[PDB]
């Protein structure tokens, strides 16, 4: 869990250094844990590995590590990939709920949000280097229910609940400074 | 059946919100040299019509949209008719304002082009009558309810 | 000699004033006062030829307890009487003025007092905005004067005969320049003062002012929001340097304030002078210790001391009887909440706590430390009506009960409570309870911002309201949103919360208008038109509801802005001092002084321990076969000994975050 | 009799509940007392001996309201699950349940005439209901926030309602609406009373009103705020003359005595204090329990009072 939620941004060397620091000091704290940990094999299975390899994805230690990171996310991620196949994967998988699109200069913001979450759909944004401010409250996934009408604070309009919703974000420039 | 009930409630809220927007939509009026009332917020009206049409078209693809299919079809037809009427009327207002500005500051234009001047005067009288009718009933539904509009 | 001093060092610092005075003494032949350890500026030229110090002219007044914290008439001190005299000398010749100095010195209050003490001059207070125009002055001239015709020419004169109408300029430097480095309003002022008139727009006819003057005041141009004034305008106006009052002025003024404050309790009148001495030496040592180089919000002014006096008086007003221990406990609480709440470093907070302890022991003898105060100094009006200290355990229990109520009321999200979050909640509560106190909560992302403020706003009856911004976001639409906000605040008499993040400050095109809103309530040039007419009719309808007859336009507008400044509360949330990308970069020190800064910081080790222990307690990870190590690497100094498996696990999680 | 004010301490304590108490009611026929709990349960206990008899559960959410009929043969209840349950006290069993609400119901009670039952919820909508049919026939709205408490007056032609928008509206129950507005309070309103039995003479004599033929000038009621203060509206425009201060926390309710001569109020300060309004001071302050008090109700015919707490403890004080 510490690796999944924490070491998603550091490179391989610093990530392994952090893991070895955690393991050594947790051993110093006298807590029972395995020594020969294979976290990638431990967090997934062969059928999903072959499914990933059949799908458009590379195959080495770091790529399968980030692949098992993508499978069990809790917050919606920001993938930094020169290839950019997460949009292909999400249109392959979640096409059953009529996914929609929203960006900066869309002439509908509150109307678009209320209609989209009203009849029910997932979302996906293209050209994610310029971030979408629509994604803030649904990114939070906060709940304010009025007795069957789920509403969040974005726009003067009201919304509903959609169960199928996955956000995949992209970044082509390897050297950018996102807002805090 | 909780998901089906939630979807039906969402569709009912969609229909209620669309009907409320149609009922509360009104045509803004702006004074034009104390002669008529040009429609204001044309870009806002066009954007609202496009947003409503896109929302209805995208909402006519869900699995639980068959409960209010007739209401959705009627709303889509009304939205399409209103959008076409607004698209015609925006061009009508722009061309009428252009013709009025062209023929107002020129006094010898009537002598140079008498048939064109008479046609422009007739079109201006028709536009003034239409503007008076729109000012009498500023509601969007009342304006669209005029026969032959 | 006196006027040469006040003309050649009249806008200079104190050390350079002393240097110019000693240079004048070196080169002069005029006799000068013989006292060596005093500057010449501290002396006065009376009607008689001989010198006489200003110290023999200052009174020692005693003000009522009704007006002890908001002295609209200022306490007459040496600087006050000196600047009053020079304002009189430069006002009797109709020359315009400008008073410059660091914020908090008292320039505007002394200017009001000195310019209102005489009945000849009528006062029209006016504030300059960034987007100000000469049309504002034209409107003021239309309202307060009239156009009369003489054979010599058109003359603008006040309606009140025999009264010299003085126009006020609260910020003569704040109007922004154009692309060509001029300010239109100050060029208009220069035209008036240099030609004796101007040209009317409607008639294109030359006019001539009869009984109009101008007076301005501003901050140094080195301030981020201030510009170098034009030399053509500056050729007329003299400049006066209003420095910070200094130790003698602070002791005199706030000894008078404490003498007028402590009249409620009759058995503590002997401690007023020790209290004055203790506060003034604590204030000056904190000012010497902390400067603006480490952080740009480390400004210390006597406005802090007046807020201190107001807080002490507000705490002591309901209480019938207090001991010296309770009095100095309230003093320490106000010192904490006005000084060490804004610090960034835990070392600095420890230094200030040790400073408070040292001040108390040095200037409050034969008083016990423990009975004098404790370490958890918390005051709240929730558990009890009276503003008496509440202890940590019962405070946490009451806040937990209110939080359980709040879970199913507005927001269903779990929260974990501890010492720092309780302190922050009480600080936020006291800032909302204080009228016009605008809160400015900054810290690391997360850490409870826009959650504690939302909770306190819900529990105090305020209606929360967030702000969203978009593309093609017209100033007209932002003014419409502000129309609804201002209507809800004033016309409907509903308190609102001005919650906004740094992401809503992407455009500086509306940043200046919330700056003027924080400055003086209302923002000029907003609502004009038929919407203006409808909102004034709504305002007069609300006036009928609240029970006053106001059919007059500008008085109705004044009542509206008074209601708004009464019931508008502001909370800012933004990251620490690393955001130089925006227009402010270093945000305005005037805005910092008007607001109050709370440093949230990051969660501490015990905070992480408790928020981890509370959340992990749902699962079962207890190991009865646990072995206690002979040397456990521990980061939480209050870990139970011997630690359990749950304690070891949460200590490991805290160490992972570290 | 008429001066039998409550006195400390309680003669009986009950700890058979598992959640906090919400409302306290009684019966007009027999000497049986009922209450509401936050765990979809109702507690029934006796006051002469202090022995519990039975419990009436069946709700789906926390019960937040309870009503008593003047005839003593009817009862009402409310819950956060948008359901109102009516039961018979003779058999201690439920009779019928009527839905219709859309949000969490705060309070619900039957009118003095018994023809229609008012309602209150977080959706700011009052829904009426029928007894024989069970279908909604009338409704009202207008509140800008959740309705706190609504109770009709003695005449039955006026109802006083308050919300969380710092505005309490008094409207005619029969046909009219929005008779007057009382927005002088600065905090959220929690509870308010309508009128006592022998209150007109007290208002005419003690308060600033006319003598003899006063003409019953509007409802004179206290409370309506939670910022440790109260506001009173007299007539027409609602002038403020009487303010009740002394509560250490938000107010919870207000009632009167059997003779209408003593004023008793409850709040969240974990203390039940009875203050004589003639002397404008507290007459006796007592600690109800170690936890915050949610509701209280003093018996009219019996010389005793009841109080509730969130610590699953109920105390019955003795009045002499
Ligand atoms: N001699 C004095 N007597 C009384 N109060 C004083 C004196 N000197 C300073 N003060 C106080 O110090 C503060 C001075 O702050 P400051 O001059 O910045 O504020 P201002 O007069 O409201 O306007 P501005 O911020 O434009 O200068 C005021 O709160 C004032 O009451
Ligand atoms: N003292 C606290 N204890 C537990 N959780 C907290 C605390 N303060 C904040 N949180 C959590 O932080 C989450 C996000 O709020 P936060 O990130 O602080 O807002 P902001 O991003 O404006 O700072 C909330 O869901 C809340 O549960």
């Amino acid at each position: 869990a510490a690796f999944i939620a924490y070491a998603g941004y550091f490179d391989q060397q610093m990530r392994q250094n952090l893991f070895t620091t955690w393991s050594h000091h947790l051993q110093q704290a006298n807590i029972q844990f395995r020594t020969d940990i294979a976290r990638t094999e431990y967090l997934s299975n062969a059928d999903e590995r072959l499914r990933w390899q059949a799908s458009s994805l590379p195959a080495d230690d770091l790529c399968t590590e980030n692949a098992i990171m993508l499978k069990r996310f809790n917050r919606y991620p920001l993938i930094i990939d020169p290839s950019g196949q997460a949009t292909e994967f999400i249109m392959n998988e979640y096409k059953d709920r009529k996914i929609t699109r929203t960006s900066f200069l869309d002439d509908a913001f509150r109307k678009n949000l209320e209609s989209a979450l009203r009849f029910g759909n997932p979302l996906l944004v293209q050209d994610v280097e310029s971030y979408d401010p629509v994604l803030n409250p649904v990114l939070n996934r906060e709940v304010r229910r009025t007795g069957g009408r789920v509403l969040i604070t974005l726009g003067d309009q009201d919304i509903d609940l959609s169960p199928s919703f996955v956000i995949f974000l992209s970044t082509r420039d390897p050297t950018v400074e996102f807002p805090p | 059946v909780l998901l089906v009930a939630q979807g039906e409630m969402a569709l009912e809220e969609f229909l209620k919100q669309i009907r409320e927007v149609w009922n509360t939509y009104e045509l803004d009026l702006v004074n034009y040299q104390n002669k008529c009332r040009l429609i204001r917020g044309w870009d806002d009206l066009f954007n609202k019509v496009k947003e409503h049409i896109n929302s209805v078209s995208a909402m006519k693809l869900s699995p639980y949209y068959k409960v209010f299919e007739e209401d959705a079809l009627s709303w889509e037809d009304k939205l399409n008719r209103i959008m076409a009427l607004f698209d015609v009327w925006i061009d009508v207002q722009r061309r009428w304002v252009y013709l009025e500005g062209i023929f107002t500051g020129s006094a010898d234009i009537k002598h140079l082009l008498p048939v064109e001047t008479q046609r422009f005067q007739s079109i201006s009288t028709e536009f003034l009558a239409l503007m008076k009718k729109v000012s009498k009933s500023p509601l969007v539904m009342d304006v669209l309810n005029i026969q032959g509009v | 000699v006196y006027a040469i001093l006040w003309s050649l060092s009249g806008d200079s610092r104190l050390k350079m004033r002393a240097e110019l005075g000693e240079y004048i003494r070196r080169i002069t032949t005029v006799p000068l006062p013989t006292a060596p350890n005093i500057p010449i500026i501290d002396y006065e030229v009376s009607i008689s030829g001989e010198w006489s110090p200003w110290q023999a002219k200052v009174p020692q007044i005693e003000v009522e307890t009704h007006k002890v914290a908001a002295p609209d008439v200022v306490v007459p001190t040496l600087d006050t009487v000196r600047h009053e005299a020079l304002l009189y000398t430069w006002l009797a010749e109709h020359k315009p003025l400008v008073l410059c100095g660091p914020p908090g010195s008292g320039k505007t209050m002394t200017l009001f007092s000195a310019l209102r003490a005489l009945p000849d001059m009528e006062v029209v207070g006016l504030n300059f905005s960034s987007a100000t125009t000469p049309e504002l002055l034209l409107k003021t001239f239309d309202h307060y004067c009239e156009y009369r015709r003489t054979p010599n020419g058109v003359v603008l004169a006040p309606v009140q005969l025999g009264k010299w109408l003085v126009l006020f300029c609260d910020e003569i430097n704040l109007p922004d320049m154009d692309k060509y480095g001029t300010q239109r309003v100050i060029s208009f002022i220069r035209q008036m003062v240099e030609h004796g008139g101007f040209y009317r727009t409607s008639d294109q006819t030359w006019v001539k002012l009869e009984r109009i003057q101008f007076v301005g005041a501003c901050n140094p141009p080195t301030d981020p929001g201030r510009k170098p004034l034009s030399h053509r305008f500056l050729r007329h106006v003299p400049v006066v340097y209003v420095d910070y009052p200094g130790p003698a002025s602070l002791t005199q003024i706030y000894g008078t304030f404490n003498r007028a404050m402590l009249r409620l309790i009759p058995s503590l009148r002997t401690y007023a002078e020790p209290l004055t001495a203790a506060m003034v030496e604590f204030y000056t040592m904190s000012q010497e210790r902390f400067t603006q180089d480490t952080q740009p919000h480390y400004i210390y002014s006597p406005r802090e001391m007046t807020r201190w006096v107001r807080g002490i008086f507000e705490a002591l007003r309901p209480l019938e009887t207090l001991p010296v221990e309770g009095l100095i406990r309230i003093w320490a609480h106000e010192a904490l909440r006005l000084f060490q709440d804004r610090l960034v470093e835990d070392e600095e907070r420890r230094w200030t706590d040790e400073n408070i302890d040292t001040v108390a022991l040095k200037h409050f003898p034969n008083i016990d430390r423990e009975k004098a105060m404790s370490r958890p100094i918390l005051y709240s009006n929730w558990l009890s009506k009276d503003y008496i200290p509440v202890d940590q355990e019962e405070l946490r229990d009451y806040v937990k009960a209110r939080l359980k109520v709040f879970y199913e009321e507005e927001l269903d999200v779990p929260l974990v409570l501890f010492n720092e979050v309780l302190d922050h909640v009480l600080r936020i509560d006291r800032i909302f309870r204080q009228p016009q106190g605008h809160l400015l909560l900054i810290g690391v992302s997360g850490a409870g911002k826009t959650t504690l403020s939302r909770f306190v706003a819900w529990m105090n009856g305020l209606s929360v309201y967030q702000i969203k911004v978009h593309r093609k976001y017209t100033g007209e639409d932002f003014d419409e949103d502000l129309r609804t906000v201002l209507r809800r605040s004033g016309c409907k008499n509903e308190k609102i919360a001005f919650i906004m993040d740094e992401s809503n400050v992407l455009d500086s095109g509306f940043l200046e208008r919330m700056n003027t809103l924080l400055a003086n309530g209302e923002v000029p040039g907003l609502f004009e038109g038929d919407e203006y007419a409808t909102l004034m009719t709504q305002c007069k309808e609300g006036a009928q509801k609240e029970g006053l007859m106001l059919d007059s336009h500008e008085e109705l507008y004044k009542w509206f802005t008074s209601q708004v400044i009464r019931n508008l509360h502001v909370v800012f949330t933004m990251n620490p001092s690393s955001e130089g990308l925006k227009d402010r970069a270093a945000t305005s020190p005037a805005l910092f002084n008007r607001c109050v800064l709370n440093w949230f910081g990051d969660w501490s080790t015990e905070a992480l321990y408790q928020v981890g222990k509370e959340f992990t307690s749902k699962m079962d990870l207890e190991k009865p076969n646990y072995i206690v190590p002979d040397y456990m690497p521990v980061v939480y100094d209050k870990l139970p000994q011997p630690p359990s498996h749950r304690e070891a696990i949460v200590n490991s999680c805290v160490f992972v975050h570290q | 009799p008429k001066e039998w004010i409550p006195r400390p301490p309680e003669k009986y304590a009950l700890s058979g509940h598992r959640s906090p108490v919400t409302r306290v009611i009684f019966h007009p026929v027999f000497s049986v007392m009922v209450s509401a709990s936050e765990d979809a349960t109702i507690k029934v206990w006796d006051y002469e001996t202090g022995d519990f008899e039975r419990t009436l559960k069946g709700h789906t959410d926390s019960v937040q309201d309870i009503s008593f009929d003047h005839s003593g043969k009817l009862l009402a209840s409310c819950s956060a699950d948008m359901t109102i349950k009516l039961w018979d006290f003779q058999g201690f069993e439920c009779i019928r349940t009527m839905h219709g609400h859309d949000h969490n119901v705060s309070s619900v009670a039957i009118m003095p005439n018994g023809d229609h039952i008012v309602s209150a919820s977080r959706d700011k909508t009052i829904k009426m209901w029928e007894v024989q049919t069970g279908y909604c026939v009338k409704t009202f709205t207008g509140h800008r926030e959740w309705v706190r408490m609504v109770r009709p007056n003695q005449d039955g032609t006026l109802i006083a309602s308050c919300s969380n928008d710092q505005t309490v509206r008094v409207w005619v129950v029969a046909t009219k609406e929005c008779k007057a507005e009382l927005r002088e309070h600065e905090h959220v309103v929690e509870c308010i009373s309508w009128a006592p039995e022998s209150s007109y003479s007290s208002i005419s004599e003690a308060t600033g009103s006319e003598t003899k033929k006063s003409g019953k000038p509007g409802p004179f009621l206290l409370s309506g705020s939670r910022d440790k203060t109260i506001k009173m509206w007299d007539v027409s425009t609602g002038m403020c003359l009487m303010t009740l201060v002394g509560h250490d926390n938000w107010v919870r309710g207000v009632l009167f005595h059997s003779g209408g001569k003593f004023i008793l109020s409850c709040a969240d300060d974990k203390t039940l204090r009875v203050w004589d309004y003639k002397n404008k001071r507290c007459m006796k302050t007592l600690n109800a329990h170690e936890h915050f008090v949610t509701s209280l109700d003093f018996h009219k015919t019996a010389p005793y009072v009841v109080t509730g707490s969130v610590d699953q403890t109920v105390k019955v004080w003795e009045c002499r």
